[PDB]
């Protein structure tokens, strides 16, 4: 977070943080659906929107 | 209820009347009365098909029609689907020519099918493949009418497991020299997806290449019903030939009868809008039977037809082929197990 | 000797020019064996004979092919359906005229089919070059959920993966639109300013009115609009800067009639083969046989040029693709629609008179907006991010 402040000042972007819904970094999983297009964790929300 | 049973082919002329009383005796459910009418179609000509069906649909006011056959003529299935669109009367087929796979379902139609989806049959193959432990294999498909490789991409989604599987894709074969391309084969386990009508020249091209003996096995799985070919052949049947096809007439009339029996007990009414072919020149009125078949239990088995309208868990059958041009069925298939017969110079122990 | 053809249309005046054309196109072939007859028939809107008249008269005449045209009746994928099943039942090739529907594009249901007019599905490529030639990026699309809708997307992404210029959002709505405002709310904060709408003509009226009080049809809003959603009630209540396509050969078939007769006349020259030339089955009374030389001459049908007629770019491709066609991009100015330019295999932008955009700005509104507000995710990891 101490790094994030330095970036925000240099470039003028504001922000609001919020932690991850479920505490997992992110991988690909599929048991009853398409093998790809299944990103959970941080890799999910960044891709979703 | 004025239920109708029809047949195509003069061979069913004698059994059309015989199955009449059998349907009444076999089907016995509370609150429902069965009134079958025996019919025989005059061949498979188009204009009689609409004339005979609609005139019976108008003169006799049939309430639901079930058709069955043993031929190899799937042409009339969409047409039967086509006329049923403007009447909202559900139609269910049993087996034979006009009962193969169909997709998609036409708008405003309830043409139920007693068939097996291509993906479901392919899934059964891999269960057989692991039992015999044939890890290295390649499938072969050709450019054939009414074919799409999209339904064959279920294999790419599968095969991700702790045992691992190998593939080489497939090589297309033109209808019209074929030995110059089919040589790109490495494993005896080969899966075929092509038209049955043009398969015979395809078999001849492969047979002259030495891919006929027990060293190289052949798979014949798909809408290629047959009940010069090599030895060691396997196919999927879904009890098409067995399971008393002379008795299924009582089975097919039963499931549709339960549809109105359940609808009446869920919504008491008599919505006979489709009493006449040309009662109203419009296609905006529907009696909404597509919302049914969520729970169909009979013969200690589930017959819940999906949106696609095929048996979700049918009694698929694996069959073999004796070298002496003899058809045979090996092993058996059930819900989720594969109880099968025969489970277990360069071949040394 | 004599070859019969199917010429079902919806106008008794059109069938007159067939007789003189066949009595003219015969001399083009040289009349080695050309004694062809028109043999036209008129269809009826009623649904009883549409399953009967298909083989009541046509197959009794020993026809080799049939021509079907869209009647001026306000219907789609309705009239060319009966011929699709009947012709395929006998494996008879069937070609459509002004058949502008996307469901006539799969060979599974219609084994044999053709058309000399491209359908609405293929105009998606024309959108790509326009946004490419205008240096547009970060685009979104609003599509209904139906047969066209699935066919709407699937063509679009294939042309974008080479450059990986993926659309920002592909949000879609149901065809049964009724007071949809939440969906349009989502496509507001994403900083696109460019939207591609490809719904039906009725659906445009709802969204146009729904977007009216949302004030999202002002400046900084470029819209890409297909042909079907310009006319009708879509003409009313539309934004000013609507850009919409067209097709010059559309709504007419007289030039198509000459091309249709000529191309099948060319088939006769390559009917002279040592292979069997067996005639199609005769009579609808009863048949269990099909005539197998159909696909034999099919491969040559798309291997033809047939210069002139319609702009002289007649090629054909699988399932009536109709590779070459002029579109003639047009535009809305105030209320009177105008023209900006034409198009072919590669776009042409003559800029006939001018171009306008919502708000009347005389400058291309660059569709983009820098997002000076963005979120950050984080996980609880002890030495780096406490909680
Ligand atoms: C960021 O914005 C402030 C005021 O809005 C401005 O003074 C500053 O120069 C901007 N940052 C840079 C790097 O110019
Ligand atoms: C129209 O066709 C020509 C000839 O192929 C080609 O240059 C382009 O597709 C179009 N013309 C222009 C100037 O873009």
């Amino acid at each position: 977070i101490d790094l994030l402040i330095k970036l925000a000042r240099t470039m003028n972007f504001t922000y609001e943080v919020h932690l991850v819904a479920d505490g997992k970094f992110g991988t690909q999983e599929r048991v009853n659906n398409s093998n790809k297009k299944e990103w959970n964790g941080m890799m999910g929300e960044l891709l979703s929107g | 209820l004025n239920v109708a049973l029809v047949f195509s082919g003069p061979a069913y002329a004698a059994e059309a009347a015989r199955l009449g009383p059998a349907v009444a005796a076999a089907v016995r459910s509370p609150g429902l009365d069965v009134r079958p009418v025996a019919l025989v179609l005059n061949g498979s000509d188009p204009r009689s098909l609409v004339l005979q069906l609609c005139d019976l649909l108008s003169g006799l006011r049939v309430h639901g029609v079930v058709f069955e056959d043993d031929s190899r003529a799937p042409a009339v299935a969409p047409i039967l689907d086509f006329l049923s669109a403007q009447t909202s009367l559900p139609i269910v087929a049993v087996h034979g020519g006009a009962a193969l796979v169909l997709t998609p379902k036409e708008k405003g139609s309830t043409f139920l099918q007693l068939g097996s989806s291509t993906e479901q049959q392919l899934q059964v193959i891999f269960e057989v493949l692991e039992e015999y432990d044939w890890t290295s294999f390649v499938a072969v498909t050709t450019r054939a009418p009414g074919h799409r490789a999209f339904l064959s991409y279920i294999e790419v989604l599968t095969d991700g497991s702790l045992v691992g599987w190998e593939h080489r894709g497939a090589l297309t074969l033109d209808p019209g020299v074929l030995s110059a391309q089919l040589r790109s084969v490495s494993a005896q386990i080969r899966l075929l997806f092509c038209a049955r009508e043009e398969a015979e020249p395809v078999f001849r091209a492969a047979e002259e290449a030495g891919l006929t003996g027990s060293g190289y096995v052949w798979f014949m799985v798909g809408p290629q019903l047959a009940g010069p070919l090599p030895a060691g052949l396997f196919a999927v049947r879904s009890a098409g030939w067995r399971d008393d096809l002379a008795r299924r007439v009582a089975a097919g009339v039963a499931v549709v009868a339960r549809g109105a029996q359940a609808l009446l007990r869920d919504y008491g009414f008599l919505p006979e809008l489709g009493h006449d072919c040309r009662a109203q020149n419009r296609t905006h009125r529907g009696e909404s039977l597509h919302r049914y078949f969520m729970n169909i239990t009979w013969d200690n088995r589930d017959y819940s037809f999906n949106e696609d309208g095929f048996l979700v868990n049918p009694s698929l059958v694996v069959i073999s082929l004796t070298r002496d041009r003899t058809w045979e069925v090996v092993g058996s298939w059930e819900q989720q197990t594969l109880r099968l017969k025969y489970p277990l110079t360069q071949h040394l122990t | 000797k004599i070859v019969n053809i199917g010429a079902v249309l919806s106008t008794r005046k059109h069938e007159q020019m067939f007789r003189e054309a066949v009595n003219q196109a015969n001399k083009r072939h040289g009349s080695w064996k050309i004694q062809l007859n028109a043999t036209s028939v008129t269809h009826k809107p009623n649904a009883i004979q549409m399953a009967l008249s298909v083989c009541e008269d046509l197959i009794s005449s020993q026809v080799y092919a049939i021509l079907v045209s869209h009647p001026p009746t306000p219907n789609d994928h309705f009239t060319p359906t009966p011929v699709s099943y009947t012709a395929g039942f006998y494996r008879i090739p069937v070609l459509g005229l002004t058949t502008r529907m996307s469901i006539y594009s799969d060979k599974s249901i219609h084994l044999s089919f053709l058309r000399t007019v491209p359908p609405y599905s293929h105009q998606s490529s024309v959108w790509f070059e326009m946004m490419r030639v205008y240096s547009w990026n970060h685009i979104i699309l609003l599509v209904s959920d139906d047969h066209e809708g699935r066919a709407a997307q699937k063509r679009l992404e294939t042309l974008l993966e080479e450059r990986e210029s993926k659309a920002e959002k592909v949000l879609q709505f149901d065809p049964g639109t009724k007071n949809v405002t939440a969906l349009l709310m989502e496509a507001k904060e994403l900083e696109a300013r460019v939207i591609i709408l490809s719904a039906s003509e009725d659906d445009a009226a709802t969204v146009y009115r729904a977007a009216a009080m949302l004030n999202m049809t002002g400046s900084g809003y470029v819209w890409l609009v297909g042909e079907r959603e310009i006319s009708g009630n879509a003409l009313r209540y539309a934004p000013d800067g609507i850009l919409g396509l067209q097709l010059i050969n559309g709504k007419n078939e007289s030039a198509h009639i000459s091309d249709a007769v000529g191309v099948v006349a060319q088939a006769v020259h390559e009917l002279l083969e040592k292979e069997n030339i067996t005639d199609p089955p005769r009579g609808c009374v009863g048949n269990t046989n099909i005539w197998k030389t159909g696909p034999l001459f099919k491969r040559v049908l798309m291997s033809s040029k047939y210069a002139d007629g319609v702009t002289g770019r007649v090629e054909f491709n699988e399932d009536g693709d109709r590779k070459f066609a002029n579109y003639s991009i047009m535009n809305l100015q105030n209320r009177k629609l105008v023209q900006v330019g034409i198009y072919n295999g590669t776009h042409v932008i003559p800029n006939d008179r001018k171009i306008i955009w919502p708000g009347g700005e005389t400058e291309k509104p660059r569709g983009y907006q820098m997002s000076t507000r963005l979120k950050i995710v984080t996980i609880h990891q002890e030495p780096f991010v406490y909680v």
